[PDB]
């Protein structure tokens, strides 16, 4: 009877377990991406320094060719969009230190839930 | 007729009225010479376009989903830009350029940026030649937001808002020269009855003496029309006069960079057939106008 | 037909007395017919009603060669020819001296050049004043001005020759022999007439004394004096 | 005496005749407008060197370590970058300029330094001058973008050609001003020549009446004076009216560009109250002048 | 109290007339002096050398008051005041009334207005021209533009009042009609100059009576015809 009553939820523990357990070696995909991103973005500053004076709009404070300077304003327009979205690139991967990773810890505080219901329930056998 | 006793008479009106006709000469000589500069800039800013007319390509710029994902062209997205863009009016080449490509491309241009430059740096280029210059209009409303194409923003038409600021100038010296037109049509209408005071001991005898009325304004309408002659005439040597003291080291500059299609003596006096007609037009009808109602 | 007018009429700004009326007076070569009207009321308007510059609103006007109730394009000069007035007033040049002043009216029809300086020393001597042919306007005296001012409306002979007030800011001890000219012109053959308030003086030679009063003739003597 | 019995008469002299008096306005106001359009490229050129550096200066960074650090030059490396600068002659007004005090100057020439400013905002800068622009070629081929002393930067040399432009255009404008003036000062000047002679009844009554000498053209002065304040009331109009036309093209896209440093409508409106009193003083000379030697 | 002029000429050009060579005439109080002779004697620069406007490049020029040769520009008008004359075309605005254009001297001088507005039916009330005087005198007749050229010389207290050109294109008749209205303003003490070009006159009045010939004396008796 009491006795009998174990093993229809060891598999659900051993499963919440496996899922915190997985869930523990699946957090480290979003720090390891911010640690690939940061890097990028720290010192962009001192990447436009060294006098960058390309903008997108005039190109035309250096000339040698008239061919070589359609690049000079038909790939900063493009870099000019790219800054643009580069925002919005480094807040997709900053929604995920905010979004989705107290999942983790409310899966431990379940678990520690579940152990001391585990607890108050077995004492019918014990 | 008698055509030699007329160069008499006009050497009296201009000594009669020496300090009343130099403000009026010279001023015309500005008024024309506002809408000279104005269509020797608007010329300059039409010439120097051809300095890229000539070589006006385009391009197809793809979204990042094919471009970040291959190097090369192996997918079918890629694949139906080949037949997609190439059945156009105004194509003559496609070509596929990498994102590594365009980007040494871009590297080789100019040494900038190092954090960001790479492989997300910027999406591959799909260069499209076109083929006429003129139906860009087409070309730019042909295509628009698509899957698979990010933007439908040209890199060629683009230097065409850059020199919008010389244009803008350019129609503002038209736009000056037609707010003085009114006053300059006002000042070559006042001069029959600001000089008529002068003659008045001899006006009076043509009045009853039997002179035919196409002769008696005769004297009094070729003074407009001289005046408005040397006026250009001063006017164009103020044209050359401004372009070589204060027009001479940027355009020097800006022809070493061979951004402009260059003006020099011949260019200006080009236009000068037209203008000195324009002149003697708007001195000649108004002085005609003015005899009847003010006289 | 030679020279009749009548009926006219020009009322300006609502005038009470335009001194125009429906006059149908008839003038003659001949006898020079005087007018002796009022001061300040109609004289002026003989020379621009006869010369057609203030057209009446009302009456036909005839000249003897052409036509005055109704002009054209090219035929308001054309009466202008053959008549000739000379103001109160001198009006000449002072950038040329007497000898070209009376040439001044020769080049401004279209005469040709083989006859300008076949005239001047044809004409010059007819006048009484005839002068040096070298005085300035401006140094000459106030007697011999108005005679240098009608010297050069005589050149081409006109048909009409009249003068309103010759005397002008002169004195009448000297301005007799320039009324006693006149009828040199008068027996030349032409039309003279002149209308001026000169009475006690007029009457001596007795012409055609004639008066508007205030659009009304008074008087229309052949041979008489003043009223 | 009292000005409401002076101010009935003019009135009816501007109505007399309309075909005339209204012709001045405009070409003072042009005059005007010019003549500022030269007082606010000047100021341009005043605010542009603040943003910009001037025809002596060839400034220089240093090596990342050494810029990225070491803010008190008491350590041995800041002074061997120095002496290493300070070894030609060239040097003459380098500056202590090192991250703190180097923040500030740096985000208002540069609009999108100011973007991430946060982390490594600016390094050591220790900006220099130059006395020889033609004998520098070798100190930038030795201060190049070799590793070691980083890139420079070089603000003459088809460079500084917008200065170039804009002083050429600014004593073109001063030619054309000056132009405009004379004219300006003609037309004025006979302006109370042909009022005299269009109102030259009351004049011999104005010598009989035995009034004041100073009261017989204070009419004329003050017909002067309030077309004086009728030209320059749309003159301070047309700058707008003109910029409001075409200067929408462009507007604040050159402070992103980096092309001036700014433009507002108070810069220009900072000049008015000088040329509409030169305007009235110049208008007061020449109708005293005029009136001395005529009457 | 001696208000005349000797040996005082200009000679624009000289010629057949240096102004006046020699003059010796004497102006009394209420004196009607006469002046006729040739067209060229230089009647109207001897009318201008009065009030001053003609520069006396010989003698001294003083009416009553002052020696006026050598005075300074600002007290050149204050002579001024109590001289008037009149002219042909009569310097008339067209646009103004009959009052209004005798007042515009009043008001144009600089007085206390109540004490100007007043005195104007005054002053206006002596000539025929009082009476519709409101309106405009284009559409008047040609006898009372005289009497409106006087007006302004005869609201002042004058004292060097003149008449040149007092005539003109006018007749016998209005004339004789003109001279009793010229004549009773002289009954106050104010001389005038009778500056006539006609020989009809002087029987009329039997006066002072000056006569010029080229700058010198024609005639000068003082006394009847
Ligand atoms: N078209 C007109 N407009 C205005 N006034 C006119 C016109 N025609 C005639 N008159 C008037 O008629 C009058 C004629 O008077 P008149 O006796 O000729 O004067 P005067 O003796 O000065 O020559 C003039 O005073 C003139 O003002
Ligand atoms: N500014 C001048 N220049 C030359 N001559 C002059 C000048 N002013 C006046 N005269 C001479 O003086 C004379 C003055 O004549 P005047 O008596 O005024 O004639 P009237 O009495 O008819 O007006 C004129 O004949 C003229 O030639």
């Amino acid at each position: 009877s009491a006795q009998l009553d174990l093993n229809e939820k060891l598999a659900a523990q051993r499963a919440a377990d496996q899922k915190l357990a997985d869930n523990r070696t699946a957090l480290d995909a979003a720090r390891a991406r911010l640690a690939t991103f940061q890097t990028a973005v720290n010192k962009v500053a001192a990447a436009t320094y060294m006098g960058g004076r390309t903008h997108g709009m005039d190109a035309i404070l250096t000339a040698e060719s008239p061919q070589l300077l359609i690049d000079r304003l038909s790939v900063q327009r493009v870099m000019a969009h790219q800054m643009s979205t580069q925002m919005a690139r480094f807040k997709a991967a900053g929604e995920q230190a905010v979004k989705a990773e107290q999942a983790a810890a409310k899966s431990a505080a379940d678990a520690r839930s579940a152990a001391e219901q585990a607890a108050a329930v077995r004492a019918n056998l014990q | 007729m008698r055509f030699g006793f007329l160069l008499n008479e006009v050497l009296t009106g201009f000594r009669r009225n020496v300090t009343m006709t130099i403000a009026m000469i010279l001023t015309t000589a500005i008024s024309v010479g506002l809408f000279g500069g104005g269509m020797l800039v608007v010329r300059l800013a039409d010439s120097s376009r051809a300095i890229y007319l000539d070589r006006v390509e385009s391009q197809v710029f793809l979204t990042e989903d094919v471009s970040a994902n291959d190097s090369s062209c192996d997918t079918t997205a890629c694949k139906a830009l080949r037949e997609k863009i190439e059945t156009r009016s105004d194509v003559k080449a496609v070509r596929f350029l990498n994102r590594q490509q365009a980007y040494d491309d871009a590297i080789r241009k100019f040494p900038q940026f190092k954090d960001v430059a790479g492989k997300d740096s910027f999406p591959a280029s799909f260069i499209v030649k076109l083929e006429n210059p003129e139906q860009h209009k087409d070309f730019d409303t042909a295509m628009k937001g698509q899957p698979g194409v990010l933007d439908v923003l040209n890199q060629k038409e683009l230097i065409d808002r850059l020199f919008a600021v010389l244009d803008g100038l350019s129609n503002a010296a038209f736009a000056v020269a037609l707010v003085q037109a009114i006053g300059a049509i006002l000042l070559i209408a006042n001069m029959v009855q600001v000089a008529a005071y002068t003659r008045r001991t001899e006006i009076g005898i043509m009045r009853l003496v039997g002179a035919s009325r196409w002769y008696t304004q005769l004297p009094f309408l070729v003074e407009a029309m001289l005046a408005a002659t040397m006026g250009v005439g001063i006017a164009v040597a103020g044209l050359m006069v401004v372009r070589a003291l204060f027009l001479e080291n940027a355009l020097n500059q800006f022809y070493q960079a061979n951004l402009i299609a260059k003006v020099d003596y011949a260019d200006i006096l080009f236009i000068t057939p037209w203008l000195l007609l324009l002149g003697v037009a708007m001195s000649g009808l108004t002085a005609y106008l003015t005899l009847r109602l003010y006289v | 037909m030679m020279i009749t007018l009548d009926h006219v009429t020009k009322q300006y700004k609502s005038s009470a007395r335009p001194a125009l009326d429906d006059i149908n007076v008839k003038i003659d070569k001949g006898e020079f017919v005087f007018l002796i009207g009022p001061s300040g009321s109609g004289k002026s308007t003989f020379m621009r009603l006869l010369l057609a510059a203030e057209t009446p609103t009302s009456g036909d006007v005839r000249v003897s060669k052409f036509h005055v109730n109704k002009l054209r394009g090219r035929h308001v000069p054309k009466l202008r020819q053959v008549i000739g007035c000379v103001f109160q007033d001198f009006r000449l040049l002072q950038q040329k001296t007497v000898y070209d002043n009376v040439a001044f009216a020769l080049e401004v029809i279209g005469k040709r050049t083989d006859a300008i300086n076949r005239v001047v020393p044809e004409v010059l001597e007819t006048v009484g004043l005839s002068g040096k042919a070298n005085r300035l306007p401006d140094e000459l005296s106030g007697g011999e001005q108005q005679r240098v001012a009608i010297a050069r409306a005589f050149v081409n002979r006109p048909l009409v020759l009249l003068a309103d007030e010759p005397t002008g800011n002169l004195d009448p001890e000297t301005s007799r022999d320039i009324m006693d000219l006149l009828e040199r012109i008068n027996r030349t053959g032409t039309t003279v007439l002149m209308a001026t308030h000169d009475h006690h003086i007029v009457d001596s030679m007795r012409q055609r004394v004639v008066e508007l009063s205030l659009g009304r003739l008074v008087r229309d003597e052949q041979r008489g004096v003043y009223g």
